[PDB]
This record gives C-alpha cells, structure tokens and sequence, in this order.
C-alpha cells in the first residue's frame, strides 16, 4: 500500500514539471488514471488536470459501480472547472473533457442545458476559421452530449442540442471549400441528432490523369519594367525583386525585367523610397 | 530606372510552341493584338485577355 | 454463451503484498475484471479463492450476484489480514490447497452441469509468493489433475518466483506471465488471458 502513493507520485511529479507549454500530459495522465481523487486533483494546475480528468472517465470502461457514482458526485466540480478555464489545445481539452464526462452519463442534463460550454461548442462549430483539429473535438462533444441523453423525455438539454440546426450554414461552407473532414463531422452531428430523438421526430484511367493535366497549363500574371534611366536602377530594383523571390525573368542588356503580380506593390514601394 | 511599367503576362513556353504563338498572332483574324514582344526565345510578353484565347487556340490546333 | 464457463481466481494472500505496498487496489482491479467477465455472457460464472500462508480459503462460492460478490470479497480478505504469517514470515502460500478446492468446486459444478451439457473451466492464479521443495508433491498432484481434466491453469506473477506455477501453466497448456509493472494488473488480467 505504502508503495502506491510513492510510485504514482513520481508520475504526478513528471506531469507537473512539463505541464505548461505543449501536450506532454496525455500519455502520462493515462497511467496516472488507474492508480476523493477529483477533489484532490482540483487544486493542481488546470492543464493536465483536465487531461487526467478526461481519461479517467474513459478508463472506468461492482466496485466499478461505486466508482461511477463517486464520479457523479463531483461532476459539478469538474464542470465548474471546465468553464472558467474556457488555445485550440485548451479548447480541445475542455470539450474533450466534457465529452468524456458525458459518455460516463454522470453529468446532469439540467444545468448543462443552461451553460456557456454548450454555447461554445456550436460557436466554434459555426466559425469557418476554426481548424480541423478543433472541429473534431467540438463535433465529438456534441455527439456525446446527445448520446448522453437516452430519453429526451426528461432532458432540457435536448433543446439546446437543437443548436445543431445552426450548423447547416457552416456545412454549406466547408462544402464550398474542399473540406471533407469538416463535412463528415457535420454528418455525424446530423446522424446522431436523428438517432437521439428519432422516436420523437417523425489502362482506362491513364487518359483521366492526362485529362486532369489538360486543366493546369502555365503562364503568369505579371508587371514588365522598361526604359530604365541607368544600370544602377535596374540592378537595385532587380536585386530587390530577387530577394523578394518574385523575379520571373531578367535581362541586364535589355535593362528589362518581370515581376509576378503578388510583389508589384513591394516593388512600387521600393521604387518610391530609394 | 523605374521609368516604365506595364502589366502584361509573361509566357514561358518552349522553343517549339513559341513560334506557333507567333503564327497565331499573325495570319489571324481579330488578332496580331496578342504578342507585345518576344523578350527571349523562351519567353514572350503577351496578351492579358488574349492568354485565354492563345491557350485555347493552341489546344484546338494541333 | 452456449457454453457455461467457470473461471476460478485464486488470489495469493501472502504478505508479499506488503512489498506491493496496494492490496486494496489489487482487489478493486480484480473486481472490475470479474464484473466485466460476468457481463460478457450470461453463462459465465466466477469463484474466488484465497491462497494464504496458513491455508486456502473460499472468498466466494453469476453477474446478477456481482454486488454480493463485491461485499463478500472485501469482507473475506480483511479477515485474512491477521498477523500470523506476516511479511516474509512465511514466504510460501498454500497454492496446492487452493487448487484442490478449485478442482473440487469445478467438479461439483460440472456434475450438475453434466445433467445438462458440457462446462468449460479455467483457473487463474495471482501469484505473489515463492515455491518450496516441500510443496512440490502436493502442488504437482493438483496440477496434474488439472491437466488430465484439461483445465488450463493460468498464472500472473506479480512478483516472486514460483517456478512450479510456471511449470503448471506449461503442463496445463495455460498461460504464464511475469508482469513487469504490477500496477498494470488490470490490463494484464483483461488483456493477457
């Protein structure tokens, strides 16, 4: 028994040390998970704490029954912690943690219904800017939240959940872009939504890579420069295009040179100052 | 030397196709507008609007 | 689920657990494993026995029963904790006795089942202790009985060196694993066998 605190302590130490900047915690948190845990954990620094928080519910999957109930008891504490904490990394952590608590089925639907966290997942879900990585955890949270409700008879949350409907515009975008990953996430939301509440609701190809290549063919959109007053002004204006990497061509005997459109403006500015 | 600037499109075709573009320029109707000048054998200053036509015509032509 | 399955778990009680310094945790993990096992199929049953230094004792004897199983196990082990056979006062454990008890139970369950169809059973030992020469005849007797019965004896050695158990798995055609990292006990139980 005495050994238990010591061994697991060392990994608690390691996680503590490289807690701040990256994502070291995930592997170590898992080990930590097995061996009032939540109450004690709360004091420790947030990141990593959340990581431990995330994996522990997952890890549960007799005494086990006792464990779940015990976890249910301090679901609020983690929930209070989840908000308030609320980068992409952090954001991923908060929803991943929330998602995990949700599958556990410890969270109270009421309470969840009126909370900032649910607004935040659809908010990121709405915005085009969010990256694929944030998207997948946001999506997963939503899926899990709906999964949590196996009733909807008594689940205020399955109202706010409706917030998925807002997502369609986002799916239109995303579709416009070739973002398959984002679209798939949307479909999962839809499918899961329907699932919960469904009851309530009513060679040959050689020429095809050649036909692809027929759609690519080169030229560049471009400014030409001529009638330069003396050689020093070709060479300055030329060297200042070459360091900008937007020389398409040059001929010093012509006193003539070519810049593609994207560095017309840095050349127009250098031509005015010096 | 920043005397004059001209927006144009720079075509970096091969020593085979370029002359064709020349040929496209002349002996053509509604053309000869196409090439501003031949800067190099490989490169030409050309068109802008004409580029779509030059490419398409080359495609259609052998 | 068609085949009834009895898995007997023999837990080595030896105070070596002190070295383990936790027994409480080991019990919690074993309980989780049992619950999963019972949940997998209706036909699965479990028996738990403790091989202590002095003697072997029955901790418990279906999944519906699990709540009962949990209480019975916690209570039984606590009684076992007594000072006698403390620390490496006694290095060995009475595995032979435990195995004998296990085979008796398996036999009885089998006879009842015989009225019906066949039963499949296997014995799992969680072994903390060391073997001894005096132990050889008794242990081997039980081991050979199991092999003849075609009952595999698997062993998970958290620590110590029980060669006889290693031999037991080989003869029996069971599985033997010396666990590096004893805290990973739960994974071994689920994954290993």
């Amino acid at each position: 028994p005495g050994v238990l605190d010591r061994l697991y302590g060392h990994p608690a130490t390691c996680l503590a040390v490289f807690r701040e900047l990256p994502s070291l915690a995930k592997n170590w948190v898992m080990r930590m998970l097995f061996l009032k845990k939540e109450f004690s954990k709360a004091q420790e620094e947030s990141t990593g704490l959340l990581s431990g928080l995330r994996i522990w519910h997952t890890q549960l999957l007799n005494l086990r029954i006792a464990l779940l109930g015990g976890g249910k008891a301090w679901s609020d504490d983690t929930s209070q912690l989840g908000p308030d904490k609320h980068v992409l990394h952090f954001m991923v952590g908060s929803p991943s943690a929330a998602v995990s608590q949700d599958l556990a089925q410890l969270l109270s639907q009421a309470g969840l219904m009126k909370s900032t966290e649910p607004g935040e997942p659809p908010c990121i879900t709405s915005a085009g800017f969010q990256f694929l990585l944030l998207d997948t955890p946001a999506q997963l949270w939503y899926f899990m939240l709906q999964y949590l409700q196996t009733a909807q008879s008594r689940g205020m949350d399955l109202v706010e959940i409706l917030s998925f409907l807002f997502q369609l515009s986002f799916s239109t975008l995303g579709k416009d872009y070739s973002v398959e990953g984002m679209s798939d996430s949307l479909l999962n939301f839809l499918q899961h939504l329907r699932e919960f509440g469904l009851v309530f609701q009513r060679t040959d190809q050689i020429r095809l890579w050649e036909l692809e290549r027929d759609r690519l063919r080169f030229t560049e959109g471009v400014l030409y420069n001529q009638f330069l007053s003396q050689v020093d002004f070709e060479l300055l204006l030329a060297h200042a295009r070459e360091l900008g990497v937007l020389v398409f061509e040059n001929s010093a005997k012509r006193l003539m040179v070519v810049t593609p459109a994207g560095h017309s403006d840095v050349k127009r500015f250098w031509k005015r100052q010096k | 030397m920043v005397n004059v600037l001209k927006g144009v499109l720079i075509e970096c075709d091969p020593a085979m196709k370029q002359f064709l573009l020349y040929l496209d320029e002349s002996n053509a109707l509604g053309k000869k507008f196409i090439i501003q000048d031949i800067d190099d054998t490989h490169v030409f200053v050309i068109a802008e609007l004409v580029n779509v036509l030059q490419e398409r015509v080359g495609e259609l032509m052998d | 689920e068609d085949e009834l399955n009895l898995l007997v778990i023999v837990v080595d009680a030896n105070p070596i657990w002190w070295g383990k310094q936790t027994l409480s945790k080991c019990i919690d993990a074993v309980m989780v494993l049992g619950n999963s096992h019972l949940f997998m199929n209706r036909s699965n049953k479990l028996a738990v026995i403790a091989s202590h230094i002095q003697e072997s004792r029955f901790l418990y004897p279906k999944y519906e029963l699990l709540t009962s199983a949990n209480e019975v196990i916690v209570e039984e082990i606590k009684d076992l904790m007594t000072k006698s056979d403390i620390k490496g006062q006694h290095t060995e454990t009475l595995l032979a006795g435990s195995l004998a008890k296990a085979l008796c139970y398996i036999h009885r369950m089998n006879k009842e089942v015989k009225d019906n169809q066949e039963m499949k059973s296997r014995i799992l030992v969680i072994k903390a202790a060391e073997d001894s020469a005096l132990q050889y005849m008794n242990f081997m007797n039980v081991i050979f009985a199991a092999q003849k019965q075609n009952i595999l004896i698997d062993a998970c050695v958290l620590d110590s060196d029980s060669g006889l158990l290693q031999q037991a798995c080989d003869i029996t055609g069971g599985l033997y694993l010396k666990v590096p990292q004893m805290p990973s006990l739960l994974q071994y139980l689920l994954w290993v066998f």
